RNA sequence: AAUGCGCAGAUACCGGGAGGAACGCCGAUGGCGAAGGCAGCCACCUGGUCCACCCGUGACGCUGAGGCGCGAAAGCGUGGGGAGCAAACCGGAUUAGAUACCCGGGUAGUCCACGCCCUAAACGAUGCGCGCUAGGUCUCUGGGUCUCCUGGGGGCCGAAGCUAACGCGUUAAGCGCGCCGCCUGGGGAGUACGGCCGCAAGGCUGAAACUCAAAGGAAUUGACGGGGGCCCGCACAAGCGGUGGAGCAUGU
């Protein structure tokens, strides 16, 4: 009952879930959502058709904060990534403008050997 | 086949070593802070080794971004 | 099918509605290469229809086919990990051989002792909504929906 | 999947702080270095190199046993530091088993200073120097009359030629001359012994008895691959009817 109509989504891509946050306009969340959510388990939580509910739900969710306007901003590599925007745009919900937001580092920390292979 | 639009050409009369031109210099890098390459700027082997040391230097001075965001998606 | 397409056959027309769906039904329905009493059935489920019911077989026949008829179904898939259940669309050809395949079938699990009624009731019962035909199908479709987590291997 | 973390409120999101390590794009087909090896930006201090002028000296040159110095990574010593990562290790899975591959943790270490160690697929597996022997082309960097000429460097294709072949070919593996290093069948064996070096781990140097009739280079035709591409077959899939169960026939 905050009352907040513009607001923010911000879809956590991974290729083993998706996690999709919906904010007031200075980032602080109303309500979140993700694959465990809508009570999935292993790798079908990383499966696009969840990241089409885990965004519905987290949309309906904020839609009584009497949402109406959203910026979105996608931030990971994975699947369902785009799939979290089309659920987005389908429901209603304004959008008011898509970023990539995939945070990278300027070569700084030594990865994990899965993600290096040859560096 | 990979070409467009040239950089070295939409411009005139610059100084390469001029790392507070930033309505020049900004030219130069994508939407994303990401300095072009050559195929792209239309330096030469040389100009773009001097354009990269000039850009680097004015984000230092924080007249050009280092990195920004992709407003597509 | 290695090389060509594999064109289907055209059955010529029902010699008492001139339809090619029931000769379809009719094929179906018979075994052993006794396509005389198949005939003899379906014909025999006919007046059955009828003499149950005001309306025209024919209407019904065609009528019941579209219940049966599975808009979805899943078939196997072997990736590289296992056996997905992958959702797929289906064809108008494969739900016309479906459907009538799971007509004659449903109704010869039926009590009735003679062939024309089952065939008459799981006819009718299917127009109307109900038996055995229609729930291996309404079941067929949701097991898709169900594993619509993997859509997203649509061939 | 499970260990694991989360109601002591994690994950996701915004704001602030700490710290350690690495430097995205530019960036490679590129550059520098004797080799190892070198990549954010600025400054200081230094090394090599290349061009033009054709000014100086006047054979002052080349190579180089030993010596001296340098020398990835790992490793060692003292002190510091410690984000991420991670031998050993602790768990979870997987498996016939699993001291493994996969997952969650995790110490040394990876970082810095100083002092050791001195190895390598330290590779172009190609010592250094100088002269000679078609050309084409791409590229980095100088100079001149700058459509083109002329240097230095990095690639590719190719003349002659060389090569067991593969290939090399003005950046020789061509034609020559100088000087150093090294080889002399496989195994035993970089082993033993001795010596020298090291804090240690170990390093250099380096055999013999014995034993084999091969070990080995390149290329050819096949066959094969849980290599690629292309393509067939009731091969699978789609479908009908069966065998496998019963009684009997028949063969084993
Ligand atoms: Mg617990
Ligand atoms: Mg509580
Ligand atoms: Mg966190
Ligand atoms: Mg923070
Ligand atoms: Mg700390
Ligand atoms: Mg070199
Ligand atoms: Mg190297
Ligand atoms: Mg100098
Ligand atoms: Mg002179
Ligand atoms: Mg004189
Ligand atoms: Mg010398
Ligand atoms: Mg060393
Ligand atoms: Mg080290
Ligand atoms: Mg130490
Ligand atoms: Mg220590
Ligand atoms: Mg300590
Ligand atoms: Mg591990
Ligand atoms: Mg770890
Ligand atoms: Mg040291
Ligand atoms: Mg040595
Ligand atoms: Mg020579
Ligand atoms: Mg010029
Ligand atoms: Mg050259
Ligand atoms: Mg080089
Ligand atoms: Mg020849
Ligand atoms: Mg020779
Ligand atoms: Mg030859
Ligand atoms: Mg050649
Ligand atoms: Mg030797
Ligand atoms: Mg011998
Ligand atoms: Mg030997
Ligand atoms: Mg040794
Ligand atoms: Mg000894
Ligand atoms: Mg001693
Ligand atoms: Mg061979
Ligand atoms: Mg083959
Ligand atoms: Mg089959
Ligand atoms: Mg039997
Ligand atoms: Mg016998």
């Amino acid at each position: 009952k905050r009352q907040v109509a513009s607001g923010r989504a911000y879809i956590h891509a991974s290729y083993n879930n998706t996690i999709v946050t919906i904010t007031d306009p200075d980032g602080n969340p109303i309500t979140w959502s993700s694959g465990g959510v809508i009570g999935y388990k292993g790798s079908r939580k990383g499966t696009p058709y969840a990241a089409q509910l885990a965004a519905l739900d987290a949309a309906k969710k904020a839609m009584a904060y009497g949402m109406q306007s959203v910026d979105v901003i996608v931030r990971g590599t994975g699947a369902g990534r785009e799939q979290a925007i089309r659920a987005l745009q389908a429901s209603g919900l304004q959008v008011k403008s898509i970023v990539d937001d995939t945070p990278v580092p300027h070569n700084g920390c030594r990865p994990k050997k899965k993600f290096r292979k040859a560096s | 086949p990979s070409r467009k639009a040239k950089v070295k050409a939409t411009l005139g009369e610059f100084d390469l070593r001029d790392y507070r031109n930033v309505e020049v210099l900004k030219r130069f890098l994508s939407e994303t802070g990401k300095i072009l390459p050559r195929r792209r700027t239309g330096l030469s082997g040389k100009e773009q080794r001097i354009l990269a040391k000039t850009i680097k230097r004015a984000r230092i001075l924080g007249l050009l971004p280092f990195t920004e965001k992709l407003v597509r998606k | 099918a290695r090389r060509r397409r594999a064109e289907v056959r055209q059955l010529q027309p029902d010699l008492v509605y001139g339809d090619v769906l029931v000769t379809a039904f009719i094929n179906k329905i018979m075994r052993d290469g006794k396509k005389n009493l198949a005939a003899r059935i379906f014909y025999d489920a006919c007046k059955i229809i009828q003499e149950k019911t005001g309306q025209e077989p024919l209407k019904v026949f065609k009528q019941a086919v579209e219940n049966v008829k599975p808009r979805m179904e899943v078939r196997s898939r072997r990736v590289g990990g296992a056996n997905y259940q992958v959702p797929m669309e289906v064809s108008p050809r494969r739900q016309q051989s479906l459907a009538l395949r799971w007509l004659v079938q449903a109704a010869n699990q039926r009590p009735e002792r003679r062939a024309a009624v089952r065939i008459a009731h799981e006819l009718m019962d299917a127009a109307e909504g109900k038996g055995g035909a229609v729930k291996k199908k309404e079941d067929v479709e949701r097991m898709a929906e169900a594993n619509r987590a993997y859509a997203h291997y649509r061939w």
